[PDB]
RNA sequence: UGGCACCUCGAUGUCGGCUCAUCGCAUCCUGGGGCUGUAGUCGGUCCCAAGGGUUGGGCUGUUCGCCCAUUAAAGCGGUA
RNA sequence: GAACAUGGGUGAUAAGGUCCGUGUUCGAAAGGGAAACAGCCCAGACCACCAGCUAAGGUCCCAAAAUAUAUGUUAAGUGGAAAAGGAUGUGGCGUUGCCACAACUAGAGUCGAGUGACACUGCGCCGAAAAUGUACCGGGGCUAAACAUAUUACCGAAGC
């Protein structure tokens, strides 16, 4: 019944969409989107590219390849073959 | 419909039996007489007439029950008054007036039907002395399935 | 007589036997003595 | 009322209560146990109202080691208000304890005095307990 | 220490806890030679390991073939019962 | 279980007969008492009754106990006959017999008056005191405690009339 | 004292007092007790016991509450 | 929009409370079982029949079908409603040890036959007080017509 004292919160903002948007082994077009994020969780690899400073994309037709770089860090990467 | 015998009036015959509750333990001795009552024991029984025969039992007054039920299982009773709760009557009840005892535990498996309460107006129990129906040539029943 | 549920063999005089529904103690001395509650 | 000093948050999440045990199953500072056979939140409150009391049957006489502290701190509203306007302020101290888990542990008085002192102290204690005798 | 035990059987579908009340543990020699080739031991045999080694020594096994000094190295104690599960050997070589 | 083997001896004034479920005492000593004994298996084969009908059962370690000393009780003090003396703490008993009717008196306005049974012996060497003999204990103990509860003696002072000696809570107040 | 908002807003309409009741036991009086730091009268805590009893006034509207004079006693509650 | 079962937040590991997530049923679903009970268990009605086999649940009487068989467990009517505790309750699981332990007594000697802490238990016992009338087995009643298993036979829907 009486006026409580309120709440010091309730603010967030709106997701962005991230991770994988194409799956390994299926075939491309040139010029479309593989991840998005901040930082390089996944580092660009063969005919691909990062755009600015995310967007890995790819850069001529085929199927791509999810695969380990070094030790801990990881690489997408696209093969002509048809 | 098609063929299925309906027994009906003028076409039955009831008869006559004579249990004795010596050494029995009143529910084993009453859900057995409720079947002959109800007439659940012929080839011919129809569930809108009245089928089966009488029961006469001589001795209500040996009738013994199993436990300590003896003390407990008090009869309750009320009169529509406020507080007419009546309990003087407990599980030694079976001295004073044990036609009722064995009436009630029978009369308490029946149907309460219309055709039901004239079904239990066929049982005549007593206490202890034999009973006066001699010109009806009862059968001696006794053995119990 | 005390009543409370926590009867035991009270004092080192005092010694337990079951009863019909109370497993009270007998012994020498109306300073222990208990049935249950 | 074993409580700490600083703390990054204040208000937090109840704590899970499934499964048996995870540390602190066996004891060491001192030669006995006394184990733990259910689940509760044991509330900082018990352990000082369970402490002094077993050393008031010790008379300041032995040594003991304590193997429980509370650490994610409870709260709670004060006067039967509406629902949901914000959290209540912290008001308490709890620590969850699991079935095989030793709670104390002394050394070195005779184990008369142990069982006769553990049963003092578990009569404080939402949790049922079991005597342990170092049993290796 | 006189205490022999027997290759028990894998594959096993978790309906031993019922055959578990009587009495038996696993057991698993380390060792070359054999392998991880386990063994089943039984407890009221064992309510006498009092005398039998200490904790740190040899045990028999008679396990058919191979039957040497072999070392149960691990503790598997089990809360809640004063029972015990998967108490496990070595071989010496 | 509690007391199995111990066959004793039945020399009696007296003999037993076994045939219903019980004994019967008749001898000179006490003429023709019994209860109903044990429903268990009595034998009586040259002068006793210890028959061992129970074991096994937790029932059958108190029956034991219980029936083979319905029969011994019995037998003994229908055979036996043992009643002992009461006490006479203070000053005014008024002890005297009429038959099967004692008096005393506990100071009281009016003598309140008991009167017993037979089959228990009515024996008065007791002026102000108790002192009584029977057959069987069971007839002469729960009159022997009628008796003793008259006037509850004095817990603080002294007055009373009770049984062959204890001590009683003897309590002290301003 | 509160919390929730499931029946009722084409109406479930009112706190004390008066009149008349009925049920409970967690017992105020009477009764049967073991135990008292109960000698006796008395009285304190506990156990069993629900049949019937359980007063007239002064003072604010008081369901409360204090006071006056009695009585074997002036119990606590449920029943829109 | 609602309940039920799970995974969390919030409140008091309060609510037939409140807000999201994953399923099913009700909503828009009749039929059989749970004594009566939109949401729980089994199962989806095109129409006729005085045909047959089954599901959940059941087979002494009311009221269709075993007063079936074999084995144990239980003396409270437990079954047929709560907890910390409490204890000369117990059928099963291990001890420990006198060849004394029931009447010995220090706050020493015998005679004749079982004694106990401890540990896991399975079923019981006490803890257990409310207002119209017995008053949660549905009722009569039951020592098996109860519980835990095994194998059977038969009954049972608008399902086949």
């Amino acid at each position: 019944k009486k006026g409580v004292s309120s709440t010091k919160n309730g603010r967030d903002s709106e997701s962005k969409r991230l991770g994988a948007k194409r799956a390994d082994g299926q075939f491309v077009t040139g010029g479309s989107i593989l991840y998005r994020q901040r930082g390089t969780k996944i580092y660009p690899g063969e005919n691909v590219g990062r755009g600015g400073d995310d967007t890995l994309f790819a850069k001529i037709d085929g199927v791509v390849k999810f695969e380990r770089k070094g030790r801990d860090k990881k690489q997408v990467s696209v093969y002509a073959v048809a | 419909m098609r063929q299925t015998f309906m027994a009906n009036e003028s076409n039955i015959e009831r008869k006559w039996y004579v249990i004795d509750a010596e050494g029995q333990t009143l529910g084993r001795l009453s859900s057995e007489v409720a079947s002959i009552l109800r007439g659940k024991n012929k080839v011919t029984y129809t569930p809108h007439v009245d089928t089966g025969d009488y029961v006469i039992v001589i001795n209500a007054s040996k009738i013994e029950f199993t436990g300590n039920k003896e003390t407990d299982k008090v009869y309750y009773r009320h009169s529509n008054h406020p507080g007419g709760i009546k309990s003087i009557t407990a599980g030694e009840l079976r001295r004073t007036n044990p036609e009722r005892l064995i009436e009630n535990s029978i009369k308490g498996m029946l149907p309460s039907t219309r055709l039901g309460e004239k079904q239990g107006k066929k049982l005549f129990v007593y206490g202890g002395a034999e009973h006066p129906h001699a010109a009806q040539q009862p059968e001696n029943y006794e053995l119990r399935g | 007589m005390k009543v409370r549920p926590s009867v035991k063999p009270i004092c080192e005089k005092c010694k337990v036997i079951k009863r019909k529904g109370k497993v009270m103690v007998i012994c020498e001395n109306p300073k222990h003595k208990q049935r249950q509650g | 009322m074993l409580l700490p000093k600083r703390v990054k948050y204040r208000r937090q999440h109840r704590p899970k209560t499934t499964g048996r045990s995870k540390g602190g199953n066996y004891v060491t500072f001192g030669e006995f146990g006394l184990q733990a056979t259910t689940t509760s939140w044991i509330t900082s409150r018990q352990i000082e109202s369970a402490r002094i009391a077993m050393t008031r049957y010790m008379k300041r006489g032995g040594k003991v080691w304590i193997k429980i502290f509370p650490h994610t701190p409870y709260t709670k509203k004060p006067l039967e208000v509406r629902m949901g306007a914000g959290k209540g302020a912290v008001e308490g101290w709890i620590a969850v304890v699991k079935p095989g888990r030793i709670l104390f542990e002394v050394a070195g008085v005779s184990e008369e005095v142990a069982r006769e002192a553990l049963r003092l102290a578990s009569h404080k204690l939402p949790v049922k307990t079991k005597f342990v005798k170092r049993e290796e | 220490s006189l205490k022999s035990i027997i290759r028990q059987g894998k594959q096993t579908r978790s309906d031993l806890k019922q055959l578990r009340k009587s009495g038996k543990v696993p057991a698993v020699v380390y060792g070359y030679g054999t392998k991880n080739v386990s063994v089943k031991v039984d407890e009221v045999e064992f309510i006498k390991v009092i005398r039998e080694v200490g904790r740190n020594g040899v045990i028999e096994l008679g396990v058919g073939s191979k039957t040497i000094k072999v070392m149960v190295a691990d503790y598997q104690f089990d809360p809640l019962k004063n029972q015990i599960t998967h108490i496990d050997f070595l071989a010496i070589n | 279980s509690r007391v199995g083997k111990k066959i004793i001896d039945i020399p009696s004034d007296v003999t037993v007969t076994f045939d219903g479920n019980h004994v019967t005492v008749k001898g000179p000593k006490g003429e023709l008492s019994r209860t109903l004994n044990e429903r268990m298996t009595f034998k009586q084969e040259e002068n006793t009754i210890e028959v061992v009908r129970p074991s096994d059962s937790k029932e059958d370690r108190t029956n034991h106990g219980t029936t083979r000393a319905l029969l011994n009780n019995m037998v003994q003090g229908v055979s036996q006959g043992y009643v002992k003396v009461l006490e006479l703490v203070g000053v005014g008993y008024r002890a005297q017999m009429q038959g099967k009717d004692l008096i005393l008196n506990v100071g009281y306005s009016h003598p309140v008056e008991i009167k017993a049974e037979e089959n228990i012996t009515f024996s008065v060497e007791k002026n102000t005191v108790v002192k009584v003999e029977g057959i069987s204990k069971e007839q002469v103990g729960a009159l022997a405690s009628n008796i003793r509860s008259v006037r509850p003696p004095e817990p603080y002072k002294g007055k009373g009339i009770r049984y062959q000696g204890e001590y009683v809570r003897r309590k002290e107040g301003k």
